[PDB]
């Protein structure tokens, strides 16, 4: 019925935090992602960028 | 509830229902068979009246 | 400290008879990974050990 | 089945077949106390024909 992206840049060593339910500065402090969370988390090294 | 949180407290509180309705689901049925005996032993207490 | 123990000789201390704030440890910036079982991070700061 | 896999989807329809074989369990037991029940009434039926 309708999809939402979410972007965004963060510390290679923060990309284990994005996991839905997971626990950590950028969870609890930036952007949390719920327990009924449905999709997919995708992540890139960006230096170039 | 006072150590763990919703994503793991859940799963620690599912076992807990599994075993917790278990139990009351034998003790019903214990008691249901124990119940019909009762029955019995009361028709037979009627007829003998 | 200014040296940390050897695995081979890993250093063991005692915490009693105080209060504790471990909501500054889990958030501070250095560390790497604060990782816990049987208890949550958030929670530490309502249980008495 | 048409959203997990195989490895990720037999870890949650087993959840139903546990489930589901309790309640069925569960109506079982209940018709044979039930059937019992009747059978009493049936021979106290015959009985009095």
């Amino acid at each position: 019925t309708n999809v939402y992206a979410d972007s965004f840049v963060i510390r290679g060593d923060e990309v284990r935090q994005i996991a839905p339910g997971q626990t950590g500065k950028i969870a609890d402090y930036n952007y949390k992602l719920p327990d009924d969370f449905t999709g997919c988390v995708i992540a890139w090294n960006s230096n170039n960028l | 509830l006072s150590r763990l949180d919703k994503v793991e407290a859940e799963v620690q509180i599912d076992r807990l229902i599994t075993g917790r309705l278990q139990s009351l689901q034998t003790y019903v049925t214990q008691q249901l068979i124990r119940a019909a005996e009762i029955r019995a032993s009361a028709n037979l207490a009627a007829t003998k009246m | 400290a200014t040296r940390f123990a050897s695995v081979y000789a890993w250093n063991r201390k005692r915490i009693s008879n105080c209060v504790a704030d471990y909501s500054v440890l889990y958030n501070s910036a250095s560390f790497s990974t604060f990782k816990c079982y049987g208890v949550s991070p958030t929670k530490l700061n309502d249980l008495c050990f």
